[PDB]
């Protein structure tokens, strides 16, 4: 999954 | 005879964008990131986040640098850690889509 | 002499109840730290630049009675954290300011 | 120990 | 007949230019990097029959622009691909 940041 | 076909493979280059966005301590910018090869690409802009309101961060931009730190060629888990300890005006060096 | 009357001893003007609405983005915190004082839940800090600070309706000192029809008073702050993590859009806050 | 929220 | 869903933000274009051919409304180009290109559900050559319960076939190219400018969220498109 893509990380928030 | 001589037939000349000039300008084949012409390209207008890429644009480099240098923007500044405010980040509050421990409050995320609201932009999800993914790694495409070495580079770091913004995949989503969260509705109502600091990046959406500013209008300077977009779904598709490449993050070259953030506050004098090379982001291209880093794991997204490292960009997460670098960003978690950031606040105030963050300077982003980007290559828009 | 004979009858001395001292009225209004222990007079009080009551408390104010504030009903405010704040926008919250999915998985982006409002920017307000909370602590438990007895049963009630109290805002202890307002994070510099957060959604709560910009709105100007949430303050260091307020009591959180309710958030989006959910009783916050008498709940552990770990439960308020969980309730808030799954919230987005207009959140209606029922508060008792300091 | 005061949760962010 | 294709029935697809494509997200759009308020005042942010999908990236799909419209061409008129008689009564029917057509899509002529798909903008590089737009919400119509990244989704893969809108193509150069398809016919737009309806968008969110509104008849698009038989409407001017300027009316389809106005209808779309006031749209946001999930947009349901009824199409006839090329």
């Amino acid at each position: 999954p893509d990380l928030l940041v | 005879d001589e037939r000349v076909y000039e300008s084949i493979g012409q390209y207008g280059g890429e644009t480099v964008k240098i923007v500044r966005i405010e980040k509050a301590r421990d409050i995320p910018l609201g932009a999800t990131v993914r790694n495409e090869m070495d580079s770091v690409i913004i995949s989503r802009i969260v509705k109502g986040g600091a990046a959406e309101k500013s209008g300077l961060l977009h779904e598709g931009d490449e993050v070259l640098e953030i506050n004098g730190i090379e982001i291209r060629g880093k794991d997204v888990n490292e960009v997460f850690d670098l960003l978690s300890d950031m606040h105030g005006t963050l300077t982003f060096v980007l290559i828009p889509s």
